[PDB]
């Protein structure tokens, strides 16, 4: 289906909804480990490529 | 085997279609009746339709039943019905066959008014809406708009009254993503039909003239690799040659028709003159490649040529460019394939063959020689080779034709067709080998038709006449043959054809009725009873029916003119043979010129309508069954044949200045004449309309109308101008007078623009038939849209033209993004039903610019839901195994409590009517009794023991604390006693490295407790269980020191779970931490280990679970190994539910619902309680994620903005531009589920 595979989250971040595959146009909200806060736009979004 | 039947039906039943099903019986004499019926599958309980059909000699024992699967009578729901039973019943037979059904009923032709749009435009769009019958569908329909990133942007839905669905004009969002947008159209509710259309969003400007680049070939071969030749021409959009342009040629290498940017050339970079509309160019590809590149030979050049061309009009300000994105260098220039060729032999009858020679760019080569080698076998491998025939292709179609008068004994033909252009070697002459096979009758019994493979299509309403010849050992039995005529998937005609006394059979003398006008198909058959064995014999053929509409709506400009003046009052007469609706549109031909590589909106409409043909190829087949399958039919017969062997494979054989206006819908009561004034745009307008009637759709002939004037001005204002910059603006005046004369244009502009000209002029004379360049140098002070007229005051008077300048801010356009997930239940924890976004202002705003802002809410769907539930055994778990010693009372009641809470999830009182409702009061009573019992076992010191005089058990006390944590959901236990029990348990047994080591209780009651891996550090188990019990108690007895002991125990449990030990320990520890810090890094690392230990079935996991200790051994009954298995899996389930990882949990729930190891666990209390806890928590989290949220977004100081009714249906409100300069507060009602919303802020620096 050539969607998006799971991205590696940034340091001290994690995926709210870890999956094998994310749909085109689907956005994944990262979140920060117990000691950390998110700064910036915490969503990656699956592009058609 | 004399008494036989055929019922023949479409290969697939379309939902709601009227399907015509036809029955023939053979060798009966007494007039008898049958019923044909459609019934639910597999149960045959529900008749979707039935038809009584009388069969008699009077009918030649033939009839059809018309049967329809009404869409509402299907059960629908989560699972579409895939299959259905067709049934026949008579005095003499009954049989039923499983038909597939499909919901793909009808067509959704999306028409947008234009192929491309700029930002700050709106796309007027409408859909034509038809059944599988060509009647107007009258079905309510939803458009789904999709951006170039694939995000859904809007759903808009309309009720069809007409077959024309005029949707609301979709304003392009206040910041579009560029590129190809998509629209998908679906009927609501009950059909799968999906229309699709596209449009590109770009900052385009209307081209002033077309540039056409015209290579002689889309390939270069041996002949042209030395040198290639390529014409260029250009015309103004009023269809007159561009008199003079400077042409600059920019060749490049290419490798891929799809996309590449291979090295652009820097040699033979020809600059040349276009004259009288044409430039002729040539390219010595050999010289250019050898000079520029390290490539030097066509052998190195299985590749492509790029060319771009740009042309500058030699006396004016309009300049235009175009490209050919690849001319294929290849030693084999052509490719070859068969067309309309059966690959099935009619022996003795002439076998025609047609073969098409095609470009490497998928285009017809035209005239080429071809030779066809042929080899035949008749019988017993008796092999003979035929003389190789030779032919040449048709100069337009590229189709060569052949025919072989094969032997009457021929059984197979294998034949090799090779291109015979002598200038190509055989390795480059496109050549192919093919095999064609006889009908392979069992009883040497065949059916052939005289159809002369007519290359011309049949003409509507003519009497077609096809002669048909059965041949068989038993011809004197056959007496007649049947025929079926197929249009789309549907049997539109049927009949029978008697043997004359001549032993000659009636031909198919039939009118090609108007329902056949899409290319149609014919199948003929008979059953012959043989000596005693019946055989079904059949054949089929393809019939092209020349595409004549039913309406044939003819529409013409009654004041016929070569060209109209701008603003000319015109009378457009539409005439139709009958009352018809019509849709009308006008679009500037220059807009089709805007798209580099244009296409029309309704090209190929008829071949799209023909997609409903279920058959393929020219006809014939390997067998009667294969003939029926390839015709797109299926059949029920006792005559020793069946379709079922053949797969449903996807057979693929080949057989004022507006940009648009007049966008209107009208009734034409057979005729209506509509008069209107054309726009002021001096261009050819492409006028198109579509008639819609009960007869079907008909796209009218496209009307091209030229708007022309002897003199005019046009100005090359770009799509937008940078604010605060002096610009050079270029135009040219065009003279089509016979003679030159003095012209001036006085420009006049709003004070928002200044120019050095400061307009009366020299009033230059343009010479006749010529254009003169005009240029102004202007600076726009102000953003947005600004008016500027031009008056071409020339001969004895004024002239008027008007334009709007578009002004864009300097520097960079910049943007930011921010957003949140709204969470009114705290599914992720922090309840987040409100947020605010300030009116943030960047550090370097371009001082006069304003920040554009666009909000974008997005729904989050539940996904898959699993109906994991308890059986009516919940009633046994209420009445459960006798209360008494061994605390069989505790074993009975604690399940009563957990069942209580499961039922308390609510479904099992509203819906449980399938089973006996658990009486609320009875459940309450039993609950109360268990509460009293559990109290009775409490130790005086608020410890617990099973034996009255037994030791305190920290384990069993934690189990009590868990259960009494559940009970409060309906009947609180007196919290004082709970608090005292907690204080006892922690104060007595909180060790400082591990905790709550168990006291000297005589034994765990093995069915009440469980066996942990006591061989190593059972303190891990005890700590986990005590933690879990404390967790379930704390909310009813929050205590700071209990919190501290929790922290300690969690820390020890983490640090001592870093070695994996045994996976039961890992799962129960992970669950304990899931109750604690859901998000600690090492917690997650433990989770990532557990998820590694999970076994799965299927590559996408259908089931997921964990095993240890060789539990892979079979066990017919629950046991301690299955107890450990179920426990560790249930703890992993509970952990994953704490993670809310439904996509991970679902296959675990499905596994657990199997009850593999039937009865489960040891059937211990522990496994059962953890399993039910997991099932309840799953059904809870499922109903939590159910999305319902009325998210109301508003400004802080200013009013409300929008109120998205976010629902499983309306799950995605459109993006809203945040106009007003204020802080934004987004809010929701308590609602349900999760959603996320984003604002983007767009600004200049
Ligand atoms: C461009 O031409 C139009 C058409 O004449 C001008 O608009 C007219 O302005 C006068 C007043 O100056 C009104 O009385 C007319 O009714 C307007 N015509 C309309 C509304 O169609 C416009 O002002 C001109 N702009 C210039 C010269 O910059």
């Amino acid at each position: 289906d050539s969607g998006c595979p799971q991205p590696v989250p940034p340091e001290n971040g994690f995926i709210r909804n870890e999956k094998q595959l994310y749909l085109v146009g689907e956005d994944v909200e990262i979140s920060c480990l117990t000691g950390f806060e998110t700064v910036g736009y915490q969503y990656f979004r699956c592009l058609p490529d | 085997q004399e008494q036989t039947y055929v019922i023949s039906a479409p290969k697939i039943f379309r939902v709601g279609a009227s399907e015509n099903i036809v029955i023939q019986v053979y060798g009966y004499t007494e007039a008898f009746d049958a019923t044909i019926s459609i019934k639910s599958y597999p149960d045959k309980k529900f008749s979707y339709s039935s038809g009584h059909v009388h069969l008699s000699s009077e009918n030649k024992f033939q009839n059809s039943a018309i049967l329809t699967i009404q869409p509402k009578q299907l059960p629908g729901g989560q699972n579409p019905v895939s299959y259905v039973y067709l049934e026949v019943v008579s005095k003499h037979f009954s049989k039923s066959k499983r038909m597939p059904i499909t919901y793909d009923n009808g067509f959704l032709f999306i028409h947008t008014d234009k192929p491309v749009y700029t930002p700050d435009q709106s796309v007027k769009v409408r859909v034509y809406s038809l059944n599988d019958d060509l009647k107007p569908a009258k079905r309510e329909t939803v458009l789904t708009f999709i951006d170039p990133e694939g995000s859904e942007v809007d759903m808009v839905e309309e009720i069809d009254h007409i077959g024309i669905i005029s949707f609301p004009d979709f304003k392009i969002p206040s910041n579009p993503r560029y590129g190809m947008w998509t629209i998908k159209a679906k009927y609501k509710e009950d059909f799968s039909t999906t229309g699709t259309a596209y449009f590109e969003v770009k900052e385009y400007v209307l081209p002033h003239f077309s540039v056409s680049i015209e290579p002689e070939y889309n390939f270069i071969g041996y002949k042209n690799f030395k040198n290639f030749e390529i014409t260029i021409k250009a015309r103004y959009f009023y269809n007159k040659v561009v008199t003079e342009a400077d042409v600059y040629i920019t060749f490049g290498i290419r490798e891929d028709l799809k996309d590449d940017q291979k090295e652009m050339m820097q040699t033979a970079m020809q600059n040349t003159m276009l004259i009288n509309g044409i430039a002729q160019v040539t390219f010595d590809s050999e010289t250019a490649v050898k000079e520029l590149s390290y490539y030097s030979l066509e052998d190195l050049n299985n590749k492509y040529l790029y060319i771009a061309v740009t042309v500058i009009e030699s006396t004016g300000g309009f300049s235009e460019e175009a490209e050919i994105p690849g001319i294929k260098y290849v030693l084999s220039p052509y490719k070859l394939n068969l067309v309309a060729t059966p690959l099935f032999l009619k022996p003795g009858i002439p076998y025609p063959i047609k073969v098409q020679v095609k470009d490497s760019l998928d285009q017809l080569v035209g005239g080429v020689p071809v030779t066809l080698n042929a080899q035949t076998i008749d019988v017993n491998q008796e092999t003979s080779d035929l003389d190789p025939s030779k032919s040449v292709t048709r100069v337009d179609d590229g189709v060569a034709s052949f025919v072989l008068n094969l032997p009457s004994g021929v059984t197979v033909l294998e034949f090799n067709v090779k291109t015979d252009a002598p200038d190509l070697p055989e390795e480059n002459q496109a050549r192919e080998g093919y095999r064609a096979i006889a009908y392979s009758s069992l009883s040497q019994s065949y059916l052939y038709i005289d159809w002369t493979d007519n290359h011309k299509a049949l003409l509507v309403g003519e009497h077609l006449n096809i002669i048909v010849t059965p041949k068989s050992p038993y011809i004197d039995k056959i007496t007649h043959y049947n025929y079926l005529i197929l249009s789309k998937g549907k049997i539109i005609h049927f009949g029978t054809r008697e043997k004359f006394s001549d032993a000659s059979y009636q031909s198919i003398n039939i009118p090609v009725t108007q329902n056949m006008v899409p290319s149609s198909r014919l199948l003929v058959y008979y059953i012959v009873t043989g000596e005693q064995t019946a055989e079904l014999v059949s054949d089929s053929v393809w019939l092209n029916i020349e595409e004549k509409c039913g309406n044939q709506l003819q529409v013409h400009l009654s004041p016929d003119a070569d060209a109209y003046s701008p603003g000319q009052t015109v009378s457009l007469n539409m005439a139709t043979g009958m009352d018809s609706w019509v849709a009308l549109a006008a679009v500037d031909s220059a807009v089709y010129g805007v798209q580099r590589g244009a296409k029309k909106p309704l090209e190929r409409v008829f071949q799209f309508l023909e997609k409903s043909d279920l058959g393929c190829g020219a006809g014939g087949g390997l067998n009667n069954a294969n003939v029926f399958h390839l015709a797109g039919l299926t059949f029920l017969t006792n005559a020793n044949a069946d379709d079922s062997q053949e797969n449903d494979e996807p057979c693929k054989e080949i057989l004022y200045f507006p940009e648009s206006w007049l966008w209107e819908v009208h009734l034409v009561p057979r005729r209506k004449q509509l008069q209107f004034a054309l726009p002021d745009s001096l261009t050819t307008w492409e006028i198109q309309g579509v008639g819609i009637s009960n007869t079907g759709i008909c796209v009218a002939d496209t009307v091209k109308a030229k708007v022309f004037k002897d003199v005019f001005l046009e100005m090359n204002i770009p799509y937008s101008v940078v604010r605060g910059e002096q610009i050079q603006l270029k135009g040219t005046v065009y003279n089509y007078r016979t003679s030159g004369m003095q012209f001036c244009v006085k420009m006049s502009a709003v004070e928002g623009i200044c120019t050095s000209e400061s307009p009366k002029c020299v009033r230059q004379k343009v010479e006749g038939s010529s254009s003169h360049l005009v240029t102004f140098t202007v600076l726009p002070l102000e953003i947005g849209l600004h008016n500027i007229n031009f008056s071409l005051e020339t001969w004895f008077g004024k002239e008027i033209l008007v334009k709007t300048l578009r002004v864009v801010p300097e520097g960079v356009k910049r943007e930011s993004y921010s957003g949140v997930t709204l969470d009114p239940r705290g599914i992720y924890g922090t309840i987040s039903r409100r947020k605010e976004f300030p009116y943030r202002i960047p550090l370097d705003l371009v001082p006069k610019t304003e920040i554009k802002r666009i909000l974008s809410v997005k729904g989050l769907l539940v996904g898959e839901i699993l109906s994991a539930v308890l059986s009516q055994e919940g009633i046994n778990i209420l009445t459960h195994l006798p209360k008494g010693s061994a605390e069989a009372e505790l074993m009975s009641v604690v399940p009563v409590f957990y069942v209580f809470h499961y039922l308390e999830t609510g479904n099992h009182w509203n819906i449980f009517h399938s089973d006996p409702l658990i009486e609320k009061q009875k459940l309450k009573k039993k609950l109360k009794e268990g509460m009293l019992s559990i109290m009775s076992y409490r130790n005086a010191d608020y410890s617990y023991s099973v034996w009255k005089g037994g030791s305190a058990s920290t384990w069993l006390t934690a189990f009590a604390l868990r259960v009494l944590g559940q009970v409060n959901k309906y009947v609180e236990q007196n919290q004082n006693s709970i608090c005292n029990s907690l204080l006892w348990l922690v104060e007595n047994y909180q060790l400082d490295n591990g905790s709550f080591k168990e006291n000297s209780q005589y034994q765990p009651i093995k069915l009440q407790g469980t066996l942990p891996v006591e061989a190593r550090e059972n303190s891990l188990y005890l700590t986990a269980f005590t933690v879990i019990g404390i967790r379930k108690a704390f909310d009813i007895c929050p205590l700071v020191k209990i919190d501290t002991a929790l922290i300690k125990a969690d820390n020890f449990l983490l640090e001592n779970t870093l070695p994996a030990q045994s996976t039961f320990t890992l799962a129960i520890s992970a669950y304990a931490l899931s109750l604690g810090d859901k998000t600690h890094p090492q917690f997650r690392s433990i989770v990532s280990a557990l998820k590694r230990e999970a076994l799965v079935k299927g590559n996408p996991p259908i089931y997921r679970f964990w095993k240890d200790n060789l539990q892979h051994k079979d066990s017919s009954v629950p046991n301690t190994g299955t107890a450990r298995m179920v426990e560790t899996t249930a703890y992993a389930l509970l952990t994953s539910l704490n993670l809310k990882d439904i996509n991970y949990v679902n296959p675990v729930i499905k596994w657990l619902s199997e009850e593999q190891r039937y009865g489960g666990g040891f059937y211990s209390t522990q496994d059962t309680i953890n399993a039910i806890e997991g099932l309840t928590e799953y059904s809870l989290l499922v109903k939590q994620l159910r999305l319902s949220m009325d998210i109301d977004v508003s400004y802080k100081h200013k009013g409300a903005l929008h109120n998205y009714k976010m629902t499983d249906k309306n799950f995605l409100g459109r993006p809203v531009e945040v106009l007003l300069n204020d802080d934004l507060i987004v809010s929701t009602g308590f609602g349900s589920g999760l959603a996320t919303v984003h604002v983007t802020t767009v600004v200049h620096k």
